[PDB]
């Protein structure tokens, strides 16, 4: 497969343009990302949303408007030369034939395969507010690509200014364990088999495991050489604070 | 009275962003927001301009250009009138802008509100994101309106203001830079969920477990060395002095080994008992 | 070659104007002169019309010999 970079504040800009048009819930927005898609790890160094219209009840009533495009594309060759559209961009959880049928339109304007984009405006739920989407056929199967967050050496050191580990990852371990327990209840209700299939593969990967029990054991063992390490640590404060109280008896005398 | 620039958590990252190009390569944009004076001051969205053969100057404006801008910018709703320019120069003491000086007078008759912005470092930023605006006073300052009455005004003590290279005048007739940061309930939200100090989520599960119990290959590998190292480098210290005395003529040389082995034995202690801690269920 | 004072990047190429172009060289088209003026060296004029002038007449008829003729 392929990898999915987006920089913060193409994210941070895109909410924003939510709140720009006064959309409610029952429309969404619609924009279109800039980047370089001729490498393997896509890359959005650009954004704009676009007036989209769409009615909720009647999955027919769709409204993109073109001429904005090849405007705004004109536009940005004076600004910078090296962003072009590798694909457009979405909000809403929902995917209906608004979205799907208006893939083939910015295609037309993309070279690569665009790519799609859930933007979660409500941000429910653990993290990535926006999920990574990739076009393929086989029926419309839109699969999952990894999102990773990413930015220059300045854009994440400016960032910091505008703001200024065991339990951390045991909590956040957890929390996948029970979205899990919910995920195979939510799809059984659903059939009544290919996820299923990709699931108890992964399930099987003490007979052999006679001798990997002594490994537990092993780590332990170096715990304790490193506590004996770690008690050296407080061992010199024992002595360095006597190295004061030597002088703290000679204080009262000068006195 | 002056004017208190306040920009967004969304305008600060564009106009840094477009004029971190090159160092000696100079650019420029422009700032639209909607506004009043007396005090308050907003910025909405920025998008950089055309360069020109004259690089950063006042016919560099290009009215062609801009009015198509607006035109587009008006689809979702962020056109609004101008505010200002922010132009992008490698800076110095005085007159960050190598070309303009005059060129604010010629922006001050289109609009009294309009600024020109000038970014310093040009990825030099050390965390202090320093930025220099300017605005035309023209005659002032004299039996008029009172700007210092706002925040961080009436600088120039000795010869140390800002830059120190400054003092009072600044750059021209004492424009008295203000200049604060804000985020508002959607950017709050987002740069904490993207870009805090450093951003591990999305792997949350694997966050501490594949970047350590998985990174095991080589990481921590060889622990046994692992714990020699930390062997050699008290050993060395530890023997400077045991006199309690001047000898070797050191301080802190106790203490050097103290907090380096005490932090890389924390993680060693931690990555190991959360090995079979995060219970994978392996069973038989 | 036109290049940037600052970033000093290639733009565009310049024509000819000032090539350094060493002045005070001696350019004469077609000058006055005759062997009669300076005598005595009709041993070495018999040299500069064997190597140079008689070659440099017609060059057709060293060609068909496959030889080159001296350029000096």
């Amino acid at each position: 497969h392929e990898k999915v970079t987006i920089a913060p504040l193409v994210l941070l800009s895109a909410l924003d343009h939510y709140e720009r048009t006064q959309t409610k819930e029952n429309k969404r927005c619609v924009g279109v990302i800039l980047g370089d898609a001729n490498s393997s790890t896509i890359r959005v160094t650009n954004s704009f949303a676009l007036p989209f219209e769409e009615d909720e009840k009647n999955s027919d009533v769709w409204f993109l408007d073109h001429n904005y495009i090849e405007n705004m594309n004109e536009m940005c060759k004076k600004i910078n030369a090296k962003e072009k559209l590798i694909g457009w961009y979405h909000s809403g959880p929902k995917l209906r034939a608004s979205d799907l049928k208006i893939n083939e339109l910015f295609k037309k304007y993309t070279q690569n395969n665009p790519l799609l984009l859930i933007v979660d405006v409500k941000q429910q739920g653990v993290g990535l507010p926006t999920d990574a989407y990739v076009a393929i056929e086989q029926e419309k199967t839109f699969l999952h690509l990894p999102c990773t967050i990413e930015a220059e050496e300045a854009e994440e050191i400016g960032v910091e200014h505008l703001l200024r580990i065991r339990l951390t990852n045991q909590l956040k371990s957890l929390k996948g364990l029970q979205s899990k327990l919910k995920d195979v209840v939510e799809y059984l209700d659903k059939v009544i088999h290919t996820i299923l299939g990709k699931l108890q593969d992964v399930f099987n990967l003490n007979n052999l495991q006679k001798a990997l029990t002594v490994k537990t054991n092993d780590e332990l063992m170096v715990i304790y050489i490193s506590n004996l390490v770690r008690s050296i640590i407080a061992f010199d404060d024992l002595i360095e604070n006597k190295i004061q109280n030597k002088k703290i008896q000679e204080q009262r005398v000068k006195d | 009275t002056k004017e208190t620039v306040y920009i967004s958590s969304i305008a600060l990252l564009k106009m840094l962003k477009h004029g971190r190009a090159g160092v000696p390569m100079e650019v420029m944009g422009l700032m639209l927001g909607e506004f009043v004076d007396d005090y308050t001051v907003n910025v909405v969205d920025v998008f950089a301009m055309p360069q020109s053969g004259t690089g950063v100057s006042v016919e560099a404006v290009d009215d062609v250009f801009q009015a198509k801008m607006m035109d587009m910018l008006k689809q979702t709703g962020r056109d609004q009138m101008v505010v200002g320019w922010y132009h992008s120069h490698p800076g110095f003491g005085c007159w960050l802008s190598s070309v303009d000086v005059n060129t604010q007078k010629s922006f001050e008759q289109l609009n009294s509100r309009a600024v020109a912005v000038v970014v310093d470092p040009i990825q030099s930023v050390k965390g202090k994101v320093v930025i220099d605006a300017f605005r035309l006073i023209d005659t002032g300052a004299l039996i008029n309106n009172l700007e210092p009455r706002q925040t961080t005004s009436n600088t120039g003590l000795l010869n140390k203001a800002n830059i120190q290279a400054l003092i009072h005048g600044l750059n021209r007739h004492y424009y008295s830079l203000n200049i604060d940061y804000h985020k508002t309930a959607k950017e709050t939200k987002m740069l904490m969920n993207l870009h805090k100090e450093q951003w591990q989520s999305g792997l949350k599960m694997y966050d501490y477990e594949e970047k350590e119990e998985s990174n095991l290959a080589a990481t921590k590998s060889m622990v046994k060395i692992a714990e020699q190292y930390s062997k050699r480098i008290e050993e060395e210290k530890e023997l400077t002095e045991e006199e309690l005395k001047t000898r070797y003529v050191g301080r802190q040389d106790p203490k050097k080994h103290l907090s380096e082995t005490a932090d890389e034995t924390l993680e060693n202690n931690i990555v190991s008992v959360l090995t079979a801690g995060v219970n994978s269920v392996a069973i038989k | 070659v036109g290049v940037n004072k600052d970033s000093y990047l290639i733009l565009d190429t310049l024509p000819s104007e000032f090539d350094s172009r060493v002045k005070a060289m001696e350019v004469d088209e077609k000058p006055t002169e005759t062997y009669s003026d300076v005598g005595g060296l009709d041993k070495q004029i018999e040299e500069l019309v064997e190597a140079i002038v008689l070659p440099m007449k017609r060059a057709d008829k060293f060609k068909d010999m496959g030889i080159r003729a001296p350029k000096g």
